[PDB]
RNA sequence: GCCCGCCGCGGUGCUGACGCGCAGAUCGCUCGUCGGAGCCGGGCAUGGGGGCGAAAGACUCAUCGAACCGCCUGGUAGCUGG
RNA sequence: CCCCGGAGGACUGAGGGGGAGACGGGUUCCGCGGCGCCUGCAUCUGGCCGCGGGUGACUCGGGCCUAAGCGGCGGGUGAAGACCGGGAAGGGGCGUGCCCGCCCGUCGAACGGGGAGCCGGCGGAGACUCCGGCAGGCGCGGGCGGAGACGCGCCCCCCGGCGACGCGCACGGGGACCGCGGCGGGCGGCGCCCCGGCCCGCGAACGCCCCGCAGCCCCCGGACGCCUUGCGCGGAGAGGGGGGCCCGGGGGCGGACCGCGCGUCCCCGGCCGCCCCUGAAAAGCCGGGGGGCCCGCGCGCCGUACCGACCGCACAGGACUCCGGGGUCAGCAGCCUCUAGCGCGGGAGCGAACGCGGCUCAGGGAAGUCGGCAAGCCGGCUCCGUAACCUCGGGAAAAGGAGUGGCUCUGACGGGGUCAGAACUGGAACGGACGCGGGGAUCCCGACUGUUUACUAGAAACACAGCGU
């Protein structure tokens, strides 16, 4: 049976610190929790083990991502312009 | 004296700059017999203190005898 | 302290050594009336910085 | 009865190598013996996992013998890496030789 | 838990059940279906029968 | 008059020194050298790795030893997308990939960059922290020079022979998280410096701070301060060309 | 950086004891806290108009709105005593 | 005699008034003798006084290594004292003559790293140090097997390893401890009962053989399974069958009485969780690639006695760390206790006021007082039953009720206690000592945990996450 309405994972926190900390660190804590899919494993083992360092557990590559999720839009974007002006530079 | 009479050791002062082997060398040229091994202390007087044990095929009552040690 | 260095065992060690009195035929020989020697020390009241 | 021990070290202070454990005596008595620290294995040099054959030993207490493995790499690589390693060099050669 | 699967693993291997009959108790085990063991061997005589 | 105050005492050192202690290292690129002048060099990714009292990771990278035998060892910033056992590539014929070193000459427009040289062959000094980047803005052949944007968004020049690292710093994101507690505030902090926490200078008496004394909390003068003032008087706010909360920049 | 509660660490009230003290700050009962911005030991660093301070003008060896030691110095006093 | 002995009566109560170390003290240690001083009373006592004595190391520590640091460096600067510092033609192997080379400290830890020790005995005072026995370390002298995972002399350059590391609720294994019975040996009491009470029944380091869950690897082959308290794993090859390696451990033989249990402490194991925190270094020792080539003897220097005998002018203060039995119990709480140890400036008489620490009081119940200050009420466990408001997490033990002993039985869980139920019975009693919230309706201030005027102020003051310049 469900045990809480709202909170969450953010019932570690009882009362304190008030509505809209609260309500970022569920959103941020649920996406550094998560489990995310390894670009080389085909598997979705890849867990965070500090700040900027990602770790699949299966394949065990290392990789440098995002603080919170091992993917961040600005990094996505990048990559796609990168990629596209390499291109260009192939006549 | 029990332990010159068994364990066939005798015990002396000297100079408290003198190693186990210098302390070896000279019991040995002095009184013409064989040690056998040499524990050493520094008194709280600052003295030091040397325990021979001489070999096993020898009798210290009759080294400390002609000494005049008994 | 049990771990001690040498140097200030050795002073210790004539500390220890020259704390006596003195002797009385000393005090025959040299017609003394002072029979106290005032550079005594005892362990309980005293601070020996050595 | 009463079996309370007293400390065999130097200083009481309990640090991870001055550990002991309790046995009991031809003599009837509770004694304490020391407890030294198992050092690990040594570990492949590309994968940093146990290598298989060589005992938890420091190597100067075992014999040549037992301080090596029968393989080229024999205590450096675990094997999959060697293989790896032979693969790799091998087929480099046929794809920087002839196209 | 430790009474329940021990139970479940003998009979697998005795071939008295089948893998997907012990796949399917074994996780009704784990969500408190059976109180204790003799409930159990009922729920398995039903199940074979 | 007063005693030093605070600033005044950290010029020193002493307890305001930083916690180096369990440090990888100094974080640099390459150094240029006849090869990478000439032509490519290669590296592969060894481990990446978290520095303490910082927040992007650092990879450690080894490359062979252009001048003797055995191997060379490098601490990079780490750019997002790397992973160990990764092929990177120094030098001027490098291609454009994340986590190749190239001069900024060889770099098209609108590239991202990191860890920019602002004069030739320093090994690297902008865009270092995470999340940042520069952009590639436009090249002059003529007076052999590039214009990049910096991550405040000014716009300068440098050579063409500045190298930098293709992509963006990893760690991103990290401070959109709030320290909820005083302790994460503490323990971040006892990373870095002793600079935390913080006594406010109207909380003082006057012979600690300017702002000290009065029967009631309070400035008691404009906390704008001018350009020329001397150690001990450059408190509170100094040369503000404005102050206030107001909307409608750009 | 959750709650009751032992050692520990602290120090609320009795404006209790004591106040020619057990003591130049202690004792009894009661009380705050007890997984943490937690408590303890050793080594090391910062020196006087300087240091150090979650800020009380607090602390810097019973000394602090400027330590202690010797000297300048038998400092000067239209002021008190002889 | 407050000393010694015997008998009795008590206490400290395993976080000890016990047994031992680090620091500080420095001979306070031991034996014999003694009472001039001290031992705020006495003394035939003694840490006091006199006279003799006393601490033994290849294996314990220091010496070595490096930490945070500190010093040194052609030189640089300043009136100097001195302070500051890489840009300097900076040293080794050997064997002539060649060859290799960028530039510090045999300063800094008696808790970090660090080759190697166990048992029995002997003395007034020493022991991991002596003696006897049994070992270990470092030195010096007279190319093969397998299918495979794997099994069975050096020197230089480079690549590596060990040394070498955080926290946590659980779960699992070993050791020690602790209990319950059997059997052997010995006690004590005994008015009645008593095969029912008490004490003793011991096995080290080290060497050879076997045995070791988890975990990692090999072979076959190719998949709706395997599996934990929790998870977790598999075509990047599961399950099944057969193997390899590690495992601070256990057993057998040496060295040399018998079973069965809950629990506690310590270490270890595999996982899982956490971090804007990610949890030393070096000496020393070893491996890989490439290339060139049994028997004897010894192990130096320093510490080692004792003590909370230390600091507070001598003292209810202050003063780091080991080991940790039984009963009641949730328990390292309170209360009683085995082992061990037993001072605390002295006694006797009387039973006034007053005080200091306690106890009980008819009827009333805050009328007392600036003020319910002080005191008292409540309190364990199980069941029942719980409002406003709210940031939906709380409020909450809200408020309020009922039961609880002894004895004789019954049921449920795979030897072990727990949980549930019934009959009988006792002044109309039962958390019978001990331990242990009083509650509620509101207003002001500060969001919260935290900090502070050592010695008259703990707060509304400081800090704080967040916000802004
Ligand atoms: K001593
Ligand atoms: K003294
Ligand atoms: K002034
Ligand atoms: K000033
Ligand atoms: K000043
Ligand atoms: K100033
Ligand atoms: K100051
Ligand atoms: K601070
Ligand atoms: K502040
Ligand atoms: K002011
Ligand atoms: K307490
Ligand atoms: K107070
Ligand atoms: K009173
Ligand atoms: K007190
Ligand atoms: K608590
Ligand atoms: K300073
Ligand atoms: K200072
Ligand atoms: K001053
Ligand atoms: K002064
Ligand atoms: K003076
Ligand atoms: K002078
Ligand atoms: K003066
Ligand atoms: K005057
Ligand atoms: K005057
Ligand atoms: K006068
Ligand atoms: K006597
Ligand atoms: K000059
Ligand atoms: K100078
Ligand atoms: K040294
Ligand atoms: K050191
Ligand atoms: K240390
Ligand atoms: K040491
Ligand atoms: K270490
Ligand atoms: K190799
Ligand atoms: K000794
Ligand atoms: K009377
Ligand atoms: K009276
Ligand atoms: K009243
Ligand atoms: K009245
Ligand atoms: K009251
Ligand atoms: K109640
Ligand atoms: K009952
Ligand atoms: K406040
Ligand atoms: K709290
Ligand atoms: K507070
Ligand atoms: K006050
Ligand atoms: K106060
Ligand atoms: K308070
Ligand atoms: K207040
Ligand atoms: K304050
Ligand atoms: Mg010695
Ligand atoms: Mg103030
Ligand atoms: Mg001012
Ligand atoms: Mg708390
Ligand atoms: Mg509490
Ligand atoms: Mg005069
Ligand atoms: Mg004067
Ligand atoms: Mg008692
Ligand atoms: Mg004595
Ligand atoms: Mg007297
Ligand atoms: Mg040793
Ligand atoms: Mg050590
Ligand atoms: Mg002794
Ligand atoms: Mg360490
Ligand atoms: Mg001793
Ligand atoms: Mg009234
Ligand atoms: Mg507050
Ligand atoms: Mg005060």
């Amino acid at each position: 049976a469900k045990r809480t309405k709202k909170v969450g994972l953010t019932g570690k926190y009882g009362t304190r610190y008030g509505r809209a900390a609260r309500k970022q660190l569920l959103k941020i804590e649920t996406s550094q929790k998560a489990k995310y899919t390894c670009p080389f494993c085909a598997k979705d083992k890849v867990r965070r083990t500090a700040c900027g360092i990602w770790t699949c557990r299966s394949c065990s590559k290392t990789m440098a991502g995002g603080a919170y999720s091992l993917h961040t839009e600005p990094a996505n974007a990048a990559r796609a312009t990168i990629r596209r002006l390499r291109l260009a530079r192939e006549d | 004296t029990t332990q010159i009479e068994k364990n066939n050791t005798i015990v002396f002062i000297v100079d408290r700059r003198a190693s186990k082997p210098e302390i070896r060398k000279a019991f040995e040229t002095v009184f013409e017999t064989k040690v056998a091994r040499v524990n050493t202390l520094i008194t709280p007087l600052g003295l030091k203190k040397a325990f021979i044990r001489l070999a096993p095929d020898v009798q210290a009552m009759d080294v400390a005898s002609k000494m005049g040690l008994a | 302290t049990a771990n001690k260095t040498l140097s200030r065992k050795l002073r210790l060690a004539k500390k220890t050594k020259t704390n006596k009195n003195i002797p009385r035929w000393v005090i025959a020989k040299d017609h003394l009336k002072k029979t106290w020697n005032y550079k005594r020390h005892h362990w309980r009241r005293s601070h020996l910085k050595l | 009865a009463d079996c309370r021990v007293t400390c065999r070290f130097h200083s009481t202070y309990r640090t991870r190598s001055k550990i002991v454990r309790y046995k009991r005596t031809p003599g009837n008595r509770l004694t304490s013996l020391r407890v030294k620290k198992l050092p690990n294995a040594p570990h492949c040099a590309e994968t940093g996992k146990q290598i298989h054959g060589i005992p938890r030993v420091i190597p100067q207490h075992l014999t040549r013998q037992q301080r090596k493995v029968s393989r080229p790499y024999g205590g450096k690589l675990c094997g999959s890496a060697l293989r790896a390693h032979i693969l790799e060099s091998f087929l480099n050669e046929e794809n920087q030789a002839l196209r | 838990q430790r009474v329940l699967r021990r139970l479940l693993s003998r009979y697998r291997d005795d071939e008295k059940i089948d893998r997907h009959l012990y796949e399917t108790l074994y996780a009704k085990a784990k969500g408190n279906m059976f109180k204790n063991k003799r409930v159990l061997l009922e729920h398995i005589v039903g199940m074979q029968k | 008059m007063g005693r030093r105050i605070r600033v005044q005492r950290k010029g020193a050192g002493s307890v305001f020194r930083a916690h180096v202690a369990r440090r990888l290292g100094a974080a640099k690129l390459r150094a240029n050298d006849f090869a990478e002048r000439t032509g490519s060099v290669r590296g592969v990714v060894k481990a990446i790795l978290h520095d303490r009292g910082r927040g992007a990771p650092l990879a450690r990278v080894q490359f062979p030893n252009m001048r003797g035998e055995g191997r060379v060892n490098e601490l990079f910033i780490a750019p997002e997308g790397m992973y160990t056992g990764q092929e990177v590539f120094s030098g001027n014929k490098a291609t454009l990939h994340i986590g190749n070193i190239l001069p900024v000459g060889n770099i098209p427009e609108g590239t991202y960059v990191c860890n920019v040289e602002e004069k030739p062959m320093d090994r690297g000094c902008l865009a270092r922290a995470s999340g940042t980047y520069c952009l590639v803005v436009a090249h002059n052949m003529e007076t052999n020079k590039t214009r990049i944007r910096l991550p405040s968004g000014q716009k300068k020049l440098i050579s063409s022979k500045a190298r930098a690292m293709i992509g963006l710093v990893a760690g991103g994101g990290r401070t959109d998280k709030p320290l909820l507690k005083a302790g994460n505030a503490y323990h971040k902090y006892k990373a870095k410096r002793n600079c935390w926490p913080v006594v406010r200078g109207v909380a003082m008496n006057p012979v600690d701070h300017p702002h000290g004394g009065g029967n009631h909390q309070h400035i008691g003068v404009s906390s704008c301060v001018p350009r020329n003032a001397v150690p001990g008087q450059k408190v509170g706010l100094i040369a503000a060309r404005r102050t206030g909360c107001s909307g409608g920049k750009r």
